[PDB]
RNA sequence: UUAAUAUUUGUUUAAUGAAAAGUAUUUUAUUAUUAUAUUGUAUAGUAUUAUUAUAGUGUAUAGUUUUUUAAAAAUAUAAAAAUA
């Protein structure tokens, strides 16, 4: 699809469909691949590190927020990539749902791991929860080996 | 003998690439399959691990 | 305005008219544009005709606000 | 349409596409602006030594001491060829030399002032130039890295004889 | 002046002598041992010998009908060996520091 | 390709590629007015 | 149309190089 | 809007003086119209392939001929000015070569390392 | 096989009822000069010019889209009439 596009966009722009060898290589220099890289959709009407002096109460005296350790307990942790991990009131969290999946998710294209449902020993050996293909435990042969010589069978 | 093959033909006989060529040439393409052969025939021992080991 | 510049400031640190360009054949003489040289031109030969004795026609004389 | 007559796997497109790899070696050739994510290893790679060691800060990243440009600033790296014919047995004011072109006139005028002392340098002709094909025996192309043309010119004539 | 012209070409080629293949390249032993001011000292000398040396490849590539093939090539190999080597001992430096 | 198949070296010719008896006829017959000079004229008007 | 229809001083931008016009 | 200075886009000087791509440094502060991204390779390409043509009626980026490379341009020193005929503004992008001090060793030292006649045209040296 | 064929036949010539350019390629070379970053170079060919970015103190020895020769027939030329 990206390919296509830029091809399409290349021929509009600056290709004049001849036999030149600037077309010529153009048309061998558009089938590269660029970088791919999953960008979380940000969220303008909630900021998530903004919430962070919300359900606090203050000092009067010093006229700053109470470090309460209930709070910087019960903190939910939302995931961003510039921001890594963001502490939010609970009572939040309901609108930040989706940057929940998206991170547990897999940060890259679902087909270009399907090759890992589509056979029976990924199916068993690996995970699928929210679309997370991170491969489970797996003991090594020599482990297997060592625990079934212990258990004597 | 470029000379002779050359005072051989006739002046009318004419050919019109001989400074020039119609398609570039400085595009990487293939060589033939009896080249090719002698190459591999000539130089074996750019195969990887020809030298006997120990 | 009357030797020819347009903008009073090049920089907002200094202004257009003390501008002297260094590292050049010319150091420390003042820049000065094709604009500024056509109006030392008329400047020059108006004061020319005014040695001469002959009428001085500044032709930036009759120059007003409206042109 | 008898679906079950074939077996699962994906057939290739037809057209075909050709390898992303530039072919031509001409005067036109075109650098491609697309970049891969193998670029993008590498250069980490090379930086610092992925995925072994761990990354340094980004401070020391964008900073002055990230290992490359500290190098490249104490230990610089310009190769500046001079033409032998330019200057050999006649007294040229416009001596020629070769550049990476990634050097300009200023840059091109300090090297010369710092690394060989030759201060009185008037005006740096630039000019690019690709790099020189050729066709070896069994029919290979393969072409020279692109080098800068620079012509510097002096306020004294200069020759270096050569004893016949 | 005309100095640095007569060290940008060669003094061999020039006195129409042939010009002799030296002894080694410096090695990552004795780098470690050189200091820093030392090993970039040594560099900018390898990096002007290596300038010479591909002005003089480049004359002969432009005059191989002329003159034949370079003589003493492996000098070119020597001067990027002991480049390289300059190059790892000061990347460890860094590594470490 | 004229120029590498007459100037360019052959192992049965030298090099013309700096041959004034070989390269003066590149020049133009007819002489042409000189191209104009962007930096030129730049310097030239010095924008105020 | 077939009748004849019968000039940016700055293309730097908004604000480049010497300043234009009084500040503020 | 575009992140590049507008006078890249479209050069302040009545000729067009300052338009094209021009490569950045990387610790530099100031911002290029070379970008691979692949929304903004047909314009960076175009440049290459085509070029800019100016109102005046000279095109500026690729006259023609042979297609520049952009990923070997030196980087951007400054911006252009009206008065004069340059403006740098950043002095750190311009590498100054410097050479080391001279010592008893420094000029004891030689390129090649000592291990423990009349010219001849050959065809083939090996080392 | 068609084929001892069909169509072609070109090295300054009978030089032309004529002559001021732009654009895109191919090919590249130590140009000079004004003498402050980068970037694309010159001639020579090739393809194109409606749909205004080519017209003036006055126009390149310009001849490849211009082509050889000691016959009749066929064919073309009615600008090949001194016919009808």
């Amino acid at each position: 699809m990206f390919r296509v596009t830029g091809l399409q966009l290349k021929n509009p722009v600056v290709f004049k469909q001849g036999q030149g060898m600037f077309s010529h290589q153009l048309k061998r220099l558009l089938q590269k691949k660029s970088i791919h890289r999953y960008n979380w959709d940000p969220l303008p009407m909630y900021d998530p590190r903004k919430l962070v002096h919300a359900s606090r109460h203050m000092d009067v005296e010093t006229w700053r927020e109470v470090p309460d350790p209930h709070w910087d307990e019960r903190s939910y942790l939302v995931p961003d990539q510039m921001f890594y991990n963001i502490p939010v009131p609970p009572e939040y969290k309901d609108a930040y749902w989706w940057r929940e999946l998206q991170a547990r998710r897999v940060q890259c294209p679902v087909e270009w791991v399907s090759h890992r449902m589509y056979n029976k020993g990924d199916r068993q050996r690996y995970d699928f929860q929210d679309l997370a293909f991170r491969k489970k435990f797996e003991f090594s042969y020599e482990e297997v080996v060592k625990n079934a010589k212990d258990m004597r069978s | 003998r470029l000379e002779l093959l050359e005072s051989m033909r006739h002046p009318r006989e004419r050919d019109f690439y001989q400074d020039h060529t119609y398609h570039n040439q400085w595009l990487r393409r293939d060589l033939e399959k009896h080249q090719k052969q002698q190459l591999a025939a000539r130089y074996k021992y750019f195969a990887p691990d020809f030298e006997i080991s120990p | 305005r009357c030797i020819g510049i347009t903008k009073p400031f090049y920089n907002k640190t200094t202004l257009r008219a003390q501008c002297w360009h260094d590292r050049g054949l010319q150091v420390g003489t003042l820049v000065f544009s094709q604009a500024m040289r056509d109006a030392l031109m008329d400047l020059e030969r108006a004061v020319r005709r005014k040695e001469l004795g002959l009428e001085p026609n500044y032709v930036w004389d009759r120059w007003g606000p409206v042109g | 349409w008898r679906t079950w007559e074939y077996q699962h796997t994906r057939p290739d497109p037809r057209p075909f596409p050709d390898p992303p790899v530039n072919d031509y070696f001409g005067r036109s050739r075109i650098w491609n602006p697309i970049a891969c994510k193998l670029g993008y290893v590498r250069k980490k790679a090379d930086e610092w030594g992925w995925p072994n060691k761990p990354p340094p800060p980004t401070g020391l990243r964008y900073s002055q001491e990230f290992f490359p440009f500290f190098f490249e600033r104490y230990f610089p790296d310009a190769e500046v060829r001079l033409l032998l014919d330019s200057v050999l047995n006649n007294e040229t004011k416009r001596p020629v030399f070769q550049i990476p072109c990634s050097m300009s006139k200023v840059e091109l005028v300090n090297y010369l002032k710092n690394i060989y002392g030759i201060d009185n340098v008037v005006r740096v002709e630039v000019r690019n130039r690709r790099g020189r094909r050729y066709k070896n025996e069994v029919g290979e192309i393969k072409m020279m890295d692109d080098y800068k043309v620079a012509v510097v010119e002096l306020d004294t004539p200069v020759s270096v004889e050569l004893k016949q | 002046s005309a100095a640095a012209f007569y060290e940008f070409v060669d003094n061999n080629f020039l006195n129409n002598k042939r010009p002799p293949v030296p002894g080694g390249s410096w090695t990552v032993e004795v780098l470690r041992n050189k200091s820093l001011a030392d090993l970039q000292h040594i560099w900018f000398l390898l990096l002007k010998e290596r300038n010479m040396l591909k002005s003089m490849k480049e004359h002969y590539l432009r005059h191989q009908e002329e003159l034949g093939a370079m003589p003493a090539p492996s000098r070119l190999k020597m001067i990027d060996e002991s480049m390289r080597n300059i190059k790892r001992v000061v990347k460890e430096r860094d590594e470490e520091a | 390709c004229s120029m590498r198949v007459s100037i360019y070296s052959r192992p049965g010719k030298v090099s013309r590629l700096n041959n004034a008896d070989a390269t003066w006829h590149n020049r133009s017959r007819k002489e042409k007015p000189p191209d104009f000079d962007p930096s030129a004229f730049r310097r030239r008007y010095r924008d105020s | 149309g077939v009748w004849n229809d019968v000039q940016n001083p700055h293309p730097g931008g908004d604000d480049f190089g010497p300043p234009r016009g009084p500040p503020k | 809007k575009n992140s590049w200075p507008e006078w890249m886009d479209n050069g302040a000087d009545g000729t067009g003086y300052g338009i094209g791509l021009h490569r950045t440094h990387p610790l530099s502060r100031l911002r290029g119209n070379l970008k691979r991204s692949p929304s903004h390779v047909p314009r960076v390409l175009g440049m290459m392939i085509q070029g800019v043509w100016h109102k005046s009626g000279v095109k500026l980026y690729f006259r023609g001929g042979k297609p520049p490379n952009p990923s070997v341009h030196p980087y951007l020193t400054g911006e252009p000015c009206p008065l004069y005929g340059w403006k740098v503004t950043d002095e750190s992008v311009i590498r100054q070569f410097n050479m080391p001090s001279i010592d008893g060793t420094n000029f004891r030292y030689k390129p090649y390392v000592a291990l423990q006649k009349p010219l001849a045209k050959r065809l083939f040296f090996w080392r």
